[PDB]
């Protein structure tokens, strides 16, 4: 009983460092996300299509 | 001939690939190599030398059979066959070794489930189903019934109905099979999507516990009440427990388990609450039989017991029919409880040196189901309970269906794969431990195929446009009339390890004596037991026993008249041995000896099953005598084409020794399914090799039986045994030191990628 | 009841969570991101297929030089590849087979191995000798060892089957820190750029952000009904994805502390099996059981594009370091390279 007195002890100290932390909203977090996204667009060669001699698994000699 | 031509190309495929020094090497042809070729000049000698055609006419003859045929094709195909020195590429090579390209053996799901054998009710089985997500779930399942006394849960994903593969059906149709399979009244076995670990949130009332929890470590649910809300929430009898209420509880007994509610604290010892308990092995019922005459919520989670791994394929067939497979290997579910009452039995038999220490060994095993199948021990533990079960036992089965009111043929085949029986620690003990060992793998692979035979499912005669219904039907008088006949074949390596050829000898003996048991039905119904269908009971002595397979009031009415009245029905048995490997380094006089020993009992083997091969002629012979005898000629010389071959793999004529390789393994199996045979496959560890003449005598039966095109043979017999099951059982053990056999044909070898 | 009244304050601090994530729920990603541009089309196809496995394929790990790979059979090889020359570079045989989780470092001269063998084994490969040897068999979890990786080459994160993720140092073969806040079997996780925080997932559905420093759980993620399998963070380190068994994946942050976006098809059925993202994080490269690989636009849930080249699941799913190609290692022993 006191393994359970002890677990339950500990999830709620947990909770409350987890309600005691602070959050950004949800409109800042998807502006940042979408800032990232914008800013390394060009720097992405799955979205872009990079020369075949560019990228290594097509016509690069490496 | 040409219309046998098919399973002589399955066989001259499964004895050309199997033999050791390969005649399908790789050749360079004007300098350009040829990979996995085969010049016709060679192939036609080989085949004159191996006494396949008896002329080279013959063998060019059935070389144009093969070519028309599909078997094997001209590596530049300009060509047909001719006896000369060309190039002949088998299709299954060209496929593996990507040499237009379209698969046809695919992979379709891998599944982990649980088979729900399901008595029909009055006014449907116990549930209803419905599509949701496009996939088949149970809608609801009715509170009391027999479908969650079986354990159906709300909300499952079924998989197959009856052998029948539903989840690659449309909803209309499997309502229609299952209101078909109602108004015709047919058992309901089913697999559900069933997860290896089950939060159940049982309801904690506040008087009595509708369920019985027993063991040490790990506790197990030893009985639940019918219609209890334990029965709603999901908690069915066998579930060993793992974790209650966050309290992990997989080392704590069952007192450490039941405090965790409410109920067991205001009463202790008097808290059952006078239900139907239905309970997890028949032993345990009878046992427990035989004794007695807002809402606080506990969230546990439980390790299912008895899980099935499965993996369903699908291929285009050989007349254009798409078909698919669901191959799974199941833990033998009647195996602790089959060894417990054999050493119970024997003690009986005896009752005094070992009567106690029989019965302790009974109560070790009545006493918990953990693992669910012992694993090889590592240590060398005193002599216990557990070391008289069949080590590693599982049951690898096929259930084919493919079309032809909805026509469809399904099929069942089982083959049991074991550890060869060990006593790692007077002597009659250890015979006595081994024959247990032995017996029970029999009795669950005799199980199997019974349960498939009266479930109009087994077809050991596929090739003829046969249907399950009548060849399971002959099977069972058949088998009936004539005996059943155990085929083991041994993979493992008398020549090279010690403990394997003590194991050989052990298992050669234990066949000796108990080729004297006999299988002797009887009806008796118990709806209190979860989902086993029969019940064993071992009654008799060491030398002579008899097994009495109680059945269902439907698995009773199907079986044939002789048995009904209480017959017996001996078991013969045949013991096939041949090692995977080759020599290299050739042995001692004390290794030539085992070898010698191998042949010895291969030879006893090959003289067993002639024996039954006379009286299954015989059998045939009087049930003609009392269209037929047309339709019958066509398996007959098959069947002792498959008896020359075996006679010339064990004694070959001085002159060429050795030149077959290890095709015995094949041909064996092949042998043994034609004919009526229970097939059992057992090594010294229990996965590696055993798991390799699995996917080889599965794919051969598919190919052979079912009509998988052979351009897919060696891609079925090589994705079965990588990305299929028979690797949980590796999981499973993980503590051996087993490995593939390295020095191994073509045939019993994975294959690169190309 | 003094243990009833905690649960009850418990549900209060649960609930206060819970309305502190709806008030910090001001508008959704797809009502910020519908007014960008769509992805489209994302044709990838087939460069290399790594093909070398006798079994199924259960993990892959880039290096951070974007040319070697390391893939875990499930018959106990770890091969080592060039991506470029399509050769092993080292083929390694375990001790144990069914290893589930293989870990290339980034320095490149470790790989690590773990299964159901509860050891996780350090393989080195830069030795003198030339041979690989295994450098230490970190072993003190009960469960099996599911998903690990490598901060440097002493300090390795391994999830566990015991609810634990131990953070090991290498050269004692020790647990410097124990994570022990899951009650599900803990089935992946993932270090962040930053590789002072990962997000470990259980069974439980629930995506524990720690830290690693401090050694405490930050904060906690839920909203899958089903196991969480595969877990990967975007590539700035404020975001996460999760590819559970309820065929969903879901991107969460980390400074709003709740799900951003989800990523579910009516046609999708199949569990995912492995998660990442790509280089600028726009697509979430998806590997389910269908036998397929979705590639998600991340920021309007769209899927963009599938790549169906493989028989049976795939099980590990991987891209560069450079961004420029996926491994999308599957159980029926292929490791196709799309780009």
């Amino acid at each position: 009983n006191t393994a359970s007195i002890a677990q339950a002890r500990k999830l709620v100290e947990q909770l409350k460092m987890e309600a005691n932390i602070d959050r950004i909203k949800v409109s800042k977090a998807a502006a940042d996300l979408m800032a990232y996204c914008e800013a390394h667009a060009k720097e992405d060669p799955l979205l872009t299509p990079v020369p075949a001699s560019e990228n290594p698994f097509r016509e690069k000699k490496f | 001939e040409l219309e046998d031509i098919m399973s002589k190309g399955v066989r001259l495929y499964c004895r050309l690939h199997s033999l050791y020094t390969p005649v399908i090497k790789d050749r360079d042809y004007h300098l350009k190599t040829y990979k996995s070729v085969l010049p016709g000049s060679k192939l036609v000698d080989w085949l004159l030398a191996q006494g396949d055609c008896q002329t080279r006419e013959e063998a060019v003859a059935l070389g144009v059979g093969l070519c028309n045929n599909g078997f094997m094709h001209h590596v530049l195909e300009k060509s047909e066959f001719r006896d000369e020195s060309q190039y002949f590429r088998f299709h299954a090579d060209e496929e593996m070794e990507g040499t237009q390209l379209r698969n046809d053996f695919k992979l379709v799901e891998n599944i982990l489930a649980k088979r729900l054998l399901i008595l029909p009710q009055e006014e449907d089985y116990g549930f209803d189903i419905e599509e949701k997500n496009k996939a088949v779930v149970v809608k609801s399942v009715q509170r009391g019934s027999l479908a969650e006394v079986a354990g159906l849960q709300v909300g499952r994903k079924i998989y197959s109905i009856n052998e029948d593969l539903v989840f690659l059906r449309p909803f209309s149709e499997v309502e229609s099979i299952l209101n078909q399979s109602f108004c015709s009244r047919r058992p309901l076995r089913l697999l559900v999507a069933t997860k290896a670990k089950e939060i159940i949130k049982i309801p904690d009332q506040p008087d009595t516990l509708c369920f019985q929890i027993r063991g040490a470590a790990p506790p197990y649910v030893y009985a639940v009440g019918r219609g209890s809300e334990a029965m709603a929430a999901g908690l069915c009898a066998g579930q060993c427990i793992l974790k209650v209420n966050g309290s992990n509880v997989m080392n704590d007994g069952a007192p450490e388990v039941l405090e965790h509610f409410q109920a067991f604290r205001s009463r202790r010892e008097e808290a059952l609450g006078l239900y139907q308990w239905i309970y997890h092995t028949h032993e345990d019922a009878q046992e427990a039989r035989a004794s007695q005459e807002d809402s606080p919520m506990v969230t546990l989670t439980v390790d299912n017991v008895h899980l099935e791994h499965g993996v369903v394929y699908e291929y285009v067939s050989t007349a254009g029919v798409r078909c698919h497979v669901l191959e799974k290997i199941v833990e033998p579910r009647g195996c602790f409880g089959l060894t417990a009452k054999i050493l119970e039995a024997f003690a009986a038999n005896d009752s005094g040196q070992r009567i106690a220490c029989y019965q302790e060994f009974a109560a070790q095993l009545k006493s918990r189901v953990s693992p669910p199948f012992k694993q090889a021990p590592l240590e060398p533990h005193p002599l216990c309970g557990l070391d008289f079960c069949p080590t590693n036992c599982h049951i690898n089965l096929m259930e084919v269906s493919y079309p032809k009111l909805n026509p469809m043929s399904y099929t069942q085949h089982c083959i049991t794969t074991m550890a060869a029986p060990s006593w790692k620690c007077e002597l009659q003990l250890r015979r006595d431990a081994i024959f247990c060992q032995a017996l029970v793998a029999a009795v669950c692979t005799f199980s199997e195929q019974l349960l498939a035979a009266l479930g109009y499912r087994y077809n050991n005669n596929g090739e003829y446009e046969e249907s399950s219904r009548d060849a399971s039907r002959k099977w069972l008088e058949q088998v009936a009339a004539t005996g059943v006949l155990l085929h083991c074949q041994s993979l493992l390596s008398p020549a090279t390890v010690k403990e394997e050829r003590t194991m050989l000898e052990d298992i050669w003996v234990t066949l000796s004596e108990l080729d004297n048991v006999t299988f002797s039905f009887k009806q008796l119904d118990e709806n209190y037991v979860a989902n086993t269908n029969v019940f064993y009971h071992i009654e008799g002595s060491r030398q002579a026993l008899k097994v009495i397979f109680y059945l269902d009031s439907y698995h009773f009415s199907k079986l044939p008249s002789r048995l009904e009245g209480g017959a017996s029905l001996r078991l013969h048995t045949a013991l096939f041995t041949k090692v995977l490997e080759n020599v290299e380094g050739l042995p001692s006089p004390g290794s030539q000896a085992a070898e010698d020993l191998q042949q010895d009992i291969n030879a006893q083997s090959l003289e067993k099953v002639q024996q039954y091969y006379r009286k299954l002629r015989a059998f045939y012979l009087e049930r003609s005598n009392l269209v037929k005898i047309d339709q019958l000629i066509r398996p007959i010389n098959a069947l002792d084409e498959l008896c020359r071959l075996m006679k010339s793999f064990v004694h070959p004529k001085p002159g060429a020794a050795g030149s077959v390789g290890a095709g015995l393994i094949p041909i064996s199996s092949e042998l043994c399914y034609r004919l009526g045979a229970c097939q059992m496959v057992m090594c010294g560890t229990g996965m590696q090799r055993s798991t390799l003449s699995v996917s080889l005598e599965q794919a051969a039966i598919l190919a052979r039986s079912h009509g998988l095109l052979p351009k897919c043979i060696m891609q079925a017999t090589d994705i079965m045994r990588k990305q299929g099951p028979r690797v949980e059982i590796l999981a499973k053990n993980l503590r051996v030191k087993d490995q593939m056999p390295q020095g191994a044909p073509r045939l019993y070898r994975l294959c690169q990628p190309p | 009841s003094e243990l009833d009244q905690l649960r009850q304050e418990a549900e209060q601090l649960k609930n206060q969570i819970r309305d502190a994530r709806k008030a910090c729920a001001d508008a959704t990603l797809s009502q910020i991101t519908n007014n960008i541009d769509p992805v489209g089309r994302i044709q990838m196809r087939t460069r290399r297929t790594l093909r070398g496995h006798l079994a199924k394929i259960y993990a892959m790990h880039w290096g951070t030089d974007s040319r070697l790979l390391v893939s875990a059979s499930q018959d106990g090889k770890l091969i080592i590849w060039d991506s470029y020359t399509t050769n092993k570079v080292h083929a390694i045989p375990l001790r144990s087979s069914w290893v589930m989780t293989c870990a290339y470092a980034p320095s490149g001269n470790y790989v690590a191995c773990g299964g159901l063998d509860n050891i996780c084994s350090i393989y080195n490969l830069k030795t003198r000798e030339g041979n690989v040897r295994v450098s230490r068999e970190l072993a003190g979890h009960t469960g099996y060892l599911s998903c690990c990786r490598f901060l440097d080459d002493n300090q390795i994160v391994t999830s566990s089957g015991d609810t634990t993720c131990a953070l090991w140092d290498i050269e004692t073969g020790q647990q410097t820190t124990t994570f022990t806040g899951h009650t599900g079997d803990v089935m992946s996780l993932s270090l962040a750029p930053d590789t002072r925080l990962f997000v470990s997932g259980a069974c439980d559905a629930s995506a524990k952000l720690w830290d690693v420093r401090e050694g405490m759980c930050r904060q906690t993620f839920t909203g899958h009904e089903s196991d969480i399998n595969a877990i990967c963070f975007f590539p700035n380190g404020n975001a996460f994805a999760t590819g559970s068994d309820d065929a969903t994946c879901r991107l969460f942050d980390l400074r709003a502390d709740q799900e951003l976006m989800t990523y579910s098809h009516d046609n999708i059925i199949c569990g995912i099996t492995s998660v990442s993202f790509s280089k600028s994080g726009r697509l979430l490269l998806a590997g389910y059981d269908d036998f397929n690989c979705n590639v998600w636009d991340a920021l309007k849930a769209d899927r963009a594009g599938v790549l169906a080249g493989h028989d049976n699941r795939v099980s590990c799913l991987g891209v560069t370091d450079d961004g420029m190609a996926v491994a999308t290692g599957s159980w029926d022993s292929f490791l196709k390279i799309w780009n």
